[PDB]
Parts: C-alpha cells; sequence; structure tokens
RNA sequence: UUAAUAGGGACGGUCGGGGGCAUCAGUAUUCAAUUGUCAGAGGUGAAAUUCUUGGAUUUAUUGAAGACUAACUACUGCGAAAGCAUUUGCCAAGGACGUUUUCAUUAAUCAAGAACGAAUAGGGAUCGGGUGGUGUUUUUUUAAUGACCCACU
C-alpha cells in the first residue's frame, strides 16, 4: 500500500511535467 | 430625422453586408451565366 | 417553383409570372405600405429590392385579409380588406392584376414567400442553390405530400347533365366560361370543404392540357380520358397538415336546437357519414367518424367519398403508391394493428409505461451507492426501432433496450478497468439479489458485452417484464474516461 | 401545480414550483452556526427558464471541544462556487419528467455532499424552492407524453 | 400527523434533561408523542392517532417554545389550560449597537428588576426576558399591553409614560 | 373517499377571519366572519362569538356537499404582532365539534 | 564602526459586516388591474374619526415603487473615530504573521495650524497568523487540498 503507489504515480507526474 | 434613419440604414447595412457581399458575388456569377449574347438579339 | 403567368384557373400552377412580378415591384417603387409609405427605393440593390418583394409577399396578404391599391398613371396604398380573391388593383386602368391566380395558388405563393423569407434571414448556411438552382416542380412526389389520380370520363356536353353531379348551366358559362374553370373551382371547393384542416394546401392539375393547336382548327380538340375536354385526367396534389390528418373524427358544426346553415351544408355534404357525437367535453356536435388503416390514410377515403358523391359518379380516384409504401411497413403482431394509423406510437408508449413501472421499483431500492441516473438510450425510446415493440417477442434484436446507469460520485471505483467492470458486475449482482428477492414478476439474468473492443468484462443486466419487454442495463462512471484517455 | 388542458371533468396539470414548510426553516436555523444560500438562473432542454434555490447549513462533529464551529468565510466563497457548477451540469438536459424525478430522492443534494466533503462537510442541505418564469409555448402534444 | 419541533441552548440542556419526564407527563395527559434529541439539541412533539383534540399541539408548540427560552416548568405548564395566552417578543432587530441594546434592556428591566416587575403587576403577566427575547404569558389584552410597552421600549420612547399610563388606567378602573 | 377544500382561518386582532375555499383557493365559499354575529365592537374577536360564527360556517359547508377540509391558520405577521388570536382556537374547536374532518393543517403566517 | 525589543521600507500566503464602483436574489408594505365572492371592514377601555354593494375586507394572479438584508448576529471582526451585515465582479489600500531582504537614529511627545464629525504576572476563553504531530478523519481513488485535536509562540 500507499507509499509505493505514490512513488509510481509520482513518476507518472514526472512524465506529466516534461 | 435624417440622422436617425441614417443610423438605421448604416446599422442595417452592417447587419446584411456579409450575405450582401457573398450573395452579390453569386449575383455576378449567375448573371454571368444566364446572359444573352447580342448577336442573337440583332439576329432576331 | 413552376410559377408562371399562365391561367391557374384552368387547373395549372400559375397566374403570377415575370410580368406580374415587375408590376408588383414597380408598384412597390411607388409606395406599398398601409399609410402609402414606400417599401422599396430606387437606390436599393437587387437583393434589397427582391428581398422587399419576398417580404411583402410573405407578410402582406392580397387574397383574404387585404389587397393592394395602386396607380399606373398616386402612391400605392395597402388596404386591409380582401375580396376573397388574389387582388392587386390598379386605379388608373381599373385592372386587378392577379385575376389569373387562384386562392390556393396565392396561399402556396405566400407559403414559398415565407420559406424564402426565412431562407433570406439565415446568416449561417447558404440557400442560393436552394432558392435559385433547385428544381422542385420536376417531380410532384417530392414537391407535394399526396397525389390522387382522378379519372373523369365525362363524354360530351349533353352527357354532362348525366355525368356531372353539379349543374353546368348558363350562369356557369357566364362566370366560369369553360368547363375546366368551374371544374377546378368546384373540385377545389368540394375537396377544401371535405378535408379542411387535415391538409395545409392543395393544387388541382389537368394532366394532358394543351394551349397550342394548328391554324386549320377553331380550338383545341381532344377525345382522351373518356371525354372531349382538354385534359387526360385530374391530379389532386396535397400538402398535408401533420397535426390533424389522421384523426378519427372529422369535426363539423355543433348540434343546437335549430339547424343552422353550416349544419345543412355539413349534413347535405356528407349524408350517411354525417352523424352526431358527444365529445369528451360533453358537446353534442355534428361530425364524421372514420376508421384508420395501416395500408392507407383516411384522406383517400374522404377525397374518394367527396368526389364520388359531389362531382361525378364515374370518377376513378387511385393512389396505390402510398398504399404500397404503407404496405411495406412490417405489420406488428398487435390487436387492431391493421386498423391502426401510421402516426400511432402506442406500443412504444406501452414499453415506456412498463419501463416506468420498472423505473419506480428499481429507482427506490436501497444500495451502498445511490443511483445517480437511470437514463434510457434505446431506439424504442427515440421511436426508431425497425420493428414496433411487441410484448414477449424476444426474437427481434431490438428487444432488449440499452439503459445507462449511474451511481453517486464516490471514490469506491477502482483504478483498473477489469476490477472496475467487475465492481459494476457485483453491483448488478446486488441489484439482481434485490430484484429476485422482492420483484420476482421481473425476470433477470446477466450477459457479456464484447462489441467494445478488448473490454470483455462488460456485463449487461437483462430484465424481462411480465409486460413482455426486455432491457439490458449498463453502468457508466466518471472513472471510465480517465482510464481510457489514461490508456 | 399549473393548469393546462381539460377534457370533460378530466383536467391535467403541469408543475409550477417547489415550496418548503414554514416551521422547519424556522427550526433548522440553529444558534452558533453558519447559514449558506445560493441561486442561479438557467435554460433547460425545452426553453423552460427556472431560478433554482439552494440552502446549506453546517454541522458539528464528534469530539468537538468548542461550542460554535463556524466557517472561515473563504471556504464559503469556495463552497458557494463549488455548488454552482454542480447545479449547471445537472440541468439543461431532459426536463421535469426527469428533473423533478431527480429532485424527489434528493440525489443532487448528495452530489453536493460528495464535493463539499473536501472542504467542510455540512448538514441537512436542501434546494427548498424552485420557480418558473419563462415557459415558451403550450406544446400539448409533448404534454400528452406523461399521460396514459 | 403534525410534527412541531424546536431547539435549545446547552445550558438549558441539563435542566430539561432532569424534567423531561414531567414534560412527557403533562404531555401524556393529552395523548401526544414526543422525543428529545441530544446531538441536535432539539425537542420534537408529534401528534398520535389517539389524540382527542388536535389544536392543543399548537399550544404544545408554544410549550416547547417555552422550553426554547428557559421558562420554568410549573410556570410553563399553564399554557395547556384554556384561559391562557402567550407571547415571545424578539427584540434583536432594533439596534445595531450592543451598548445601546444593553441600555434599553437594562432600561427595560430597570434597577433590581423593579420596572419589569411593575409590568408584571400592571399587565398581571409573567415576563421572563431571555437575552434577545422577552417572555410574556397571561391575559390577551395584557399581551397587547406588554408588546406595546416592549416594542416602544426598544425605541427611544421612555417607558415612564407606560408605567404612569397604566398607573392611571389601573386607578380609573377602580373608581 | 372525501371531498376536500381549505378553510384558511385568518386569526387577527380585534376580529378573526375565516373563508373556506376550494383546493385551488381562488373559489370562496360561505365566508361569514366573527364580528358579524355580535354588535358591541369589543367582542369581535372573542372566543364565544368565534364559536357562533364557525358553527354557521360549518352549517353552510355541508349544505352544499362539502364534507372534509383542511385549514391554514394565519396571524397578522409582517411587521405586526406575529401571534394567533384568541378565537383561532375557538374557530378550529367549533367546526371540529360540528363533525367535519381534519387532516394535516399548517401555518401561513 | 555596529545594525537596538529605536524607526522606516520591500516580498510571500493571507485576513477583514474595511472603503469606492458595478450587478443580482428575496419577501413585505402600498397602489392599479383581473377572478371567486357579497355587509360589514378599521379603530379605542369603549366612544369618536375612516371606508363600503361602481362589491368594502379577504381570496388568487400579475406589474410598479421605495426600503432593507429577520433566524443565525457574539460582551465577535474591521475602521482614528464618525461608522461598517444579500450574491457576484472590479479597483486600489491597510495591519498582523512569516523573513539569514533593505536605509541607518532618519526618532518620541506636543501650544499655533489642518481634516473629519454634530458644527505586578499568572489562570481560562476566543480571534488572526506561524510551527511541531510515537495524530484523527474525509481516503474500497492513485494521490492530496481542507477541517478536527494535542503542544508551543
Amino acid at each position: 500500500q500507499e507509499d509505493v503507489q505514490s512513488s509510481i504515480v509520482d513518476e507518472d507526474g514526472f512524465t506529466l511535467v516534461v | 430625422t435624417a440622422t436617425e434613419s441614417y443610423d438605421i440604414h448604416i446599422a442595417r447595412e452592417t447587419a446584411e453586408l456579409f450575405k450582401s457581399n457573398i450573395f452579390k458575388l453569386q449575383i455576378d456569377e449567375l448573371l454571368e451565366q444566364v446572359k444573352l449574347k447580342q448577336k442573337h438579339v440583332l439576329k432576331v | 417553383r413552376g410559377f408562371s403567368s399562365n391561367m391557374s384557373h384552368s387547373g395549372s400552377l400559375g397566374g403570377f409570372g415575370t410580368f406580374e412580378f415587375t408590376i408588383l415591384m414597380a408598384a412597390l417603387l411607388n409606395g406599398g405600405g398601409i399609410n402609402s409609405n414606400k417599401i422599396l427605393l430606387h437606390g436599393f440593390s437587387s437583393y434589397q429590392l427582391f428581398k422587399g418583394v419576398i417580404k411583402y409577399l410573405a407578410t402582406m396578404d392580397l387574397c383574404h385579409d387585404g389587397h393592394l391599391q395602386f396607380h399606373s398613371n398616386p402612391a400605392s396604398k395597402y388596404i386591409d380588406e380582401g375580396f376573397q380573391t388574389p387582388t392587386l388593383f390598379d386605379k388608373s386602368t381599373k385592372v386587378n392584376i392577379l385575376t389569373k391566380m387562384t386562392v390556393s395558388s396565392y396561399q402556396i405563393l405566400k407559403e414559398y414567400a415565407g420559406e424564402t423569407l426565412r431562407m433570406l434571414n439565415n446568416v449561417v448556411q447558404d440557400q442560393f442553390s436552394n432558392i435559385f438552382l433547385t428544381n422542385i416542380s420536376r417531380f410532384d412526389n417530392l414537391k407535394y405530400d399526396l397525389c390522387y389520380d382522378v379519372q373523369l370520363p365525362l363524354g360530351k356536353y349533353n352527357n354532362l347533365e348525366t355525368s356531372l353531379a353539379a349543374t353546368f348551366g348558363s350562369m356557369e358559362r357566364v362566370k366560369f366560361i369553360t368547363l375546366e374553370n368551374f371544374l377546378a373551382h368546384k373540385i377545389t371547393n368540394v375537396a377544401r370543404y371535405a378535408l379542411g384542416d387535415r391538409i395545409k394546401y392543395i393544387q388541382i392539375e389537368m394532366v394532358g392540357q394543351k394551349s397550342d393547336f394548328p391554324i386549320t382548327k377553331r380550338k383545341v380538340y381532344s377525345n382522351t380520358g373518356g371525354n372531349h375536354f382538354n385534359f387526360d385526367f385530374v391530379r389532386v396534389k396535397l400538402i398535408v397538415n401533420p397535426s390533424e390528418c389522421d384523426k378519427l373524427v372529422t369535426k363539423g358544426p355543433a348540434h343546437s336546437e335549430t339547424m343552422s346553415t353550416e349544419a345543412a351544408v355539413f349534413k347535405n355534404f356528407w349524408g350517411i357519414k354525417s352523424s352526431l357525437r358527444r365529445f369528451k367535453d360533453g358537446s353534442i356536435t355534428h361530425c364524421c367518424v372514420w376508421s384508420t388503416s395501416s395500408s392507407e390514410p383516411i384522406i383517400s377515403s374522404i377525397v374518394n367519398f367527396a368526389l364520388q358523391k359531389h362531382v361525378s359518379k364515374k370518377a376513378q380516384i387511385s393512389n396505390e403508391t402510398i398504399k404500397k409504401f404503407h404496405n411495406f411497413l412490417p405489420l406488428p403482431n398487435l390487436p387492431s394493428s391493421a386498423k391502426t394509423s401510421v402516426l400511432n406510437l402506442s406500443s412504444f408508449f406501452n414499453l415506456k409505461k412498463s419501463f416506468d413501472d420498472l423505473y419506480k421499483i428499481i429507482f427506490q431500492m436501497k444500495l451502498p451507492l445511490s443511483v445517480k441516473s437511470i437514463l434510457p438510450v434505446g431506439s424504442a425510446f427515440r421511436y426508431t426501432s425497425l420493428c414496433q415493440p411487441v410484448p414477449f417477442a424476444y426474437s427481434d434484436p431490438d428487444f432488449f433496450q440499452d439503459v445507462i446507469l449511474e451511481f453517486e460520485t464516490s471514490p469506491k471505483w477502482p483504478d483498473e478497468i477489469t476490477s472496475l467492470e467487475k465492481a459494476k458486475t457485483a453491483f448488478l449482482l446486488k441489484i439482481q439479489e434485490e430484484l429476485s428477492a422482492n420483484s420476482s414478476t421481473y425476470r433477470s439474468f446477466f450477459s457479456r458485452d464484447e462489441s467494445i473492443p478488448y473490454n470483455l468484462e462488460i456485463v449487461t443486466l437483462n430484465i424481462l417484464t411480465p409486460e413482455g419487454y426486455g432491457f439490458k442495463f449498463r453502468v457508466l462512471t466518471e472513472r471510465d474516461e480517465i482510464l481510457y484517455l489514461r490508456a | 401545480l399549473r393548469v393546462d388542458e381539460v377534457q370533460g371533468k378530466n383536467l391535467l396539470t403541469n408543475f409550477h414550483g417547489m415550496d418548503f414548510t414554514t416551521d422547519k426553516l424556522r427550526s433548522m436555523v440553529r444558534k452558533w452556526q453558519t447559514l449558506i444560500e445560493a441561486n442561479v438562473t438557467v435554460k433547460t432542454s425545452d426553453d423552460y427558464v427556472l431560478r433554482i434555490f439552494a440552502i446549506a447549513f453546517t454541522r458539528k462533529q464528534a469530539n468537538q471541544v468548542k461550542r460554535h464551529s463556524y466557517a472561515q468565510s473563504s471556504h464559503i466563497r469556495a463552497i458557494r462556487k463549488v455548488i454552482s457548477e454542480i447545479l449547471t451540469k445537472e440541468v439543461q438536459g431532459s426536463t421535469l419528467a426527469q428533473l423533478t424525478s431527480k429532485l424527489i430522492p434528493e440525489v443532487i443534494n448528495k452530489e453536493i455532499e460528495n464535493a463539499t466533503k473536501d472542504i467542510f462537510p455540512l448538514q441537512n442541505i436542501h434546494v427548498r424552492k424552485v420557480k418558473l418564469l419563462k415557459q415558451p409555448k403550450f406544446d400539448v402534444g409533448a404534454l400528452m407524453a406523461l399521460h396514459g | 400527523e403534525s410534527s412541531f419541533m424546536t431547539l435549545f441552548p446547552k445550558y438549558r440542556e441539563s435542566y430539561l434533561k432532569t424534567i423531561w419526564n414531567d414534560v412527557t407527563r403533562a404531555l401524556d395527559k393529552h395523548n401526544i408523542a414526543c422525543v428529545l434529541d441530544l446531538v441536535e439539541g432539539s425537542m420534537t412533539v408529534k401528534t398520535t392517532r389517539k389524540t382527542y383534540d388536535p389544536a392543543i399541539i399548537l399550544k404544545a408548540r408554544d410549550l416547547i417554545k417555552l422550553l426554547a427560552r428557559s421558562v420554568p416548568f410549573p410556570q410553563a405548564v399553564k399554557i395547556l389550560q384554556d384561559d391562557m395566552a402567550c407571547d415571545v417578543i424578539k427584540i434583536g432587530n432594533f439596534v445595531t449597537n450592543k451598548e445601546r441594546f444593553v441600555k434599553r434592556r437594562q432600561r427595560l428591566v430597570g434597577p433590581n428588576g423593579n420596572t419589569l416587575k411593575a409590568l408584571e403587576l400592571l399587565t398581571k403577566c409573567y415576563i421572563l426576558v431571555q437575552g434577545n427575547t422577552v417572555s410574556a404569558m397571561g391575559p390577551f389584552k395584557g399581551l397587547k399591553e406588554v408588546r406595546r410597552v416592549v416594542e416602544d421600549c426598544m425605541k427611544n420612547i421612555h417607558p415612564i409614560y407606560h408605567i404612569k399610563e397604566l398607573m392611571i388606567k389601573r386607578e380609573l378602573a377602580k373608581r | 373517499s372525501q371531498v376536500f377544500g381549505v378553510a384558511r382561518i385568518y386569526a387577527s386582532f380585534n376580529d378573526t377571519f375565516v373563508h373556506v375555499t376550494d383546493l385551488s383557493g381562488k373559489e370562496t365559499i360561505a365566508r361569514v366572519t366573527g364580528g358579524m354575529k355580535v354588535k358591541a365592537d369589543r367582542d369581535e374577536s372573542s372566543p364565544y362569538a368565534a364559536m357562533l360564527a364557525a358553527q354557521d360556517v360549518a352549517a353552510k359547508c355541508k349544505e352544499v356537499g362539502i364534507t372534509a377540509v383542511h385549514v391554514k391558520i394565519r396571524a397578522t405577521g409582517g411587521t405586526r404582532t406575529k401571534t394567533p388570536g384568541p378565537g383561532g382556537q375557538a374557530a378550529l374547536r367549533a367546526l371540529a365539534r360540528s363533525g367535519l374532518r381534519i387532516g394535516r393543517i399548517e401555518d401561513v403566517t
């Protein structure tokens, strides 16, 4: 649970910015 | 007065200038299509 | 539009041509208003002048509610009194210009004047090819709604007192000079009083009429159509009112103590079809009660009885084409379906009533997620199902109607499409548990939906009512488009 | 209710407006809380124009220590705004036959609650009033769709 | 059928918590239903199917409105009688200044509650001023006089014309 | 089961008003008020005269055919005394004792 | 030569029934019209004044007007006071808090004169801000704003 999915969707936002 | 009907005329020309111009070019093209030639007129 | 200066009183479409157009606009350049104000100016463009003519023809009546006064030798003055005839009256020459026009030709001319005026008021789409480059009078089946083929074998003149139901004596030769003028006027009156508000407009056509004949003859001689008069047959062309055409009861005068004039014209006009009825509001009226048909409208029967009663016993009215177009409709397995009119949608209404009986029961069930919407998107809800909805006829593919189902906006919807559609599935399992729990008259099961590519987990809820109809339920959420555009 | 078309001791009627009791709006306004109201005017599918109302009251929670628990007056600028788009997405589609049917189980009030929860939750919220002003035309034929 | 309900502040809460039994005793004499909500802080009276005369629920409304503004209960139970008329006077919407509101409230009650009690002798009424309200029970013309004097006291009209005026009117009725 | 209307008692000061109307409300029936049946000008809102006028209104009600009714009580309100009169109870008591039917009444102050 | 718990200035998230301008909702009152209806209606301690069968009162409908934001509304918040409570938008402005930003005593108090106005140190509560959280909740939605509560200032 949470922390890992927040890391993955954190990487998804990393793809959202650039 | 003349200024009031002048404003009505300019406002109405503003209201119909679009289809007046495009429909006017349609008038030029269609009257270019349906025009009689003069040599047939002298012929009759 | 087939409009010309030719005599429309002979059963043609005309009376108003280019010459009457130029007299009309030339009269508009010398007034035209009610208080003799000028409608058109000499400094206008041809769109402004022509638009003023179409606006005058669309807005100002010259037949019933007014006429136009003008001077050929002084301002044009519109008068609000009509002579029950298309009236365009010169004072200098005392000539009514529109004498060649009939009443229906002027009402149809005003109708095309209003259609054309609305097309000139369109500022989005182009109507140039519509107004000036489209032929509507090439085919009457496109121009008109109905066309009745009327055969009239009238023979000679001395046969007319035996073949015409009316009397063509001296006075009809005085006012109505020919046979075809009193014929078109008479059939126009019988058909106009016969239908009334079931239609909107009508033209009567003498098919096969001629205006040319050689120098070796005195007049046009003919023998075709069973008579020696200048037509083959008579076509009845009809512009149909959609709101009042297929009603069961042709309305007549109200029944009172003393018989009025209109009740004598009514009962004289219908005879055995003239009757009395208490309406729904309790009014006792003279009327006519008819029967609808899925093969033909009532209008053919009214024109048939009116022309075979009041014009000629030898008339042969035929329109089998519209009978074919009604007959190629798939006749649904319903009681009195053959005696059901084409505009009736009562089976769709019964599916709507059974759907609302379903809607009240399902829409008030208790759930962990409250239903946002139960929205029908079926073809039978937009009345386009190719087969009309028959109870218990499940073999048709338009039987199960699709219904959109929406729950409350809640974060209980997962972030993966298979578990999302399986959550919709388990929600439909709770719906089926309540439905089979307490509404066992409604039958139900589950099916797959694989018409959407690569989403094999869509499960539709199929419900069969004791009214004999079936629905498939599908669920739409707000997480859907996020996952699809996400994908 | 609004009276439209009769047939011989058989008179249909149309919706005219939603009303609320006296006592309860005199009852629901408690001391030491925050009163929030809203309205908008909008055109529907057929061009019925209605001014809807919306009233909103704040609740207290479990284990609250203080006695008042008001809002912060910038939440209220947000919550009045948040409600406003929820009102417009509901309306202008599939009029009173479905719209009044949405009003009866107060699904829309729960939809308000589904969005308001991220700011400050609330209590009883109702719409409490609706009115009609701009019905276009009679339309007896579509009025007979509700009739059987 | 009919459901009348009102609220209460939380300092009255313990008192009504102690006497709600006698509330539903004087209330059960008239065959009415009632519930007490703690988390709302409300009292709700509702009619039963076994009621004799329904109109008393209006009185019951006033009665729980009497408990809405902290009226003592043996004084409050007079409203169920026939010859009783009551009045809650809301005095909030007159002055924006809280200072002048204290000036006119303290001016109304007078020093030591004398002048207020004077009204309770001049109108022969029970008057219990609760914050932004003024409680009045008793005769009907007495309620006309109390509402007249209070609604003239929230303005700049000095009440000595009312004490002296009803002082005249009491002695003229003696004669 | 019954025919229904609204009675709409307007209990004001110095007189109390009643007018039993139809369910639409625009059509009134048998209005006659309390001050009519007394000539003293002081007891126009008394409960004793309120019982007399409401008995007469209940008399003319069943004489037409109306058998059941609701009521909407109404004090003066607005900027006024906001409180129902004495005979507003006595109007409601006299018609209920007459034998009419009552259900779900409300306030329109 | 420092950068005062002297003063002043800058920025950030803000805060306010703070001001100026604009827009809008609500019912009430009065008046006019239409409908049902038809001898009384206002008023006082009663008297008296007032209205009325061209129908008074009331009912239901519509328009108009000016006025205001009823419960919540507090020993709360703002303004130097005079004063400031409908939605929404614009326009500057203000303080506090935060700050490892800037000048450097530029300061404090007051006749004359100006404008506006009739003319000692704890206890508890609460407002605004900030910070910490072996904290909760909204979270079957990945996250996360927000509220809540403990503690500090």
